[PDB]
C-alpha cells in the first residue's frame, strides 16, 4: 500500500534519526551505550512487500 | 494487460562493518535458513543475530 | 555506490588518525613499540569495489 | 535528555607560601564556621584573615 508505506518509511526515518538524536544528546552521558534499531517490510511473500 | 512476475536481483549488497559479533554479512548466491517455532523452515539474509 | 565507499575511507582516516594518536601518545614509555594498520577492499565483485 | 546537576569537587589545594602570621590553609578536609552578618551559619574555605 503505496500511501502506507510512504507514511510508515516516514516515521521509520524519524525513529532513526531519533535514535540517533538521543545518542548525541546523551553523548556526554558517563559510560552511555548507544543504540540502533532493525526494520522490515511487511514481506507477505507478494511480490516483495506491503509496508 | 495485467503484470505477473516475481524478480530479485540477488547482487550483493554494499558491505558494511559494523563490529558485533553477531552481525553476519552474506555474499554470492543464497540465503541462510532459519527455522521458527512451529518448525517452520525459511531461507533469509538478514545478518542481525542475538 | 561511491557513499558507501566515500564513509568507509572516513572510518578508515579516522582509525588511522586514532593509532597515529596512540603512538604519539605514549611516545615517551620505554618498551612502547609502535603500532600501524592496514587497509583493504571488500572483493569487489563488480564494478564497484565496495571501498 | 535532562541535565539535573551541579557538583564542586573537592580535589587537592596546591599549598603556596605568603609568611603573612594570619594567613591559612586547612590541609585535607577541613572547614572554617562563621556566622553571618547577624548570626545566619556559614562555613569557608578561604585562607586569607586579619
Amino acid at each position: 500500500m503505496s500511501f502506507s508505506q510512504a507514511v510508515s518509511g516516514l516515521n521509520a526515518a524519524a525513529t532513526n534519526l531519533d535514535v540517533i538524536g538521543n545518542n548525541i544528546a546523551n553523548s556526554a552521558t558517563y559510560g552511555f551505550k548507544s543504540g540502533t534499531a532493525s526494520f522490515a517490510d511487511m514481506f507477505a511473500g507478494s511480490k516483495v512487500g506491503l509496508g | 494487460v495485467k503484470v505477473a512476475g516475481i524478480t530479485q536481483d540477488f547482487t550483493d549488497g554494499t558491505t558494511t562493518n559494523t563490529g558485533r559479533g553477531l552481525d553476519v554479512a552474506i555474499s554470492q548466491n543464497g540465503f541462510f535458513r532459519l527455522v521458527d517455532s512451529n518448525g517452520s523452515v525459511f531461507y533469509s539474509r538478514n545478518g542481525q543475530f542475538k
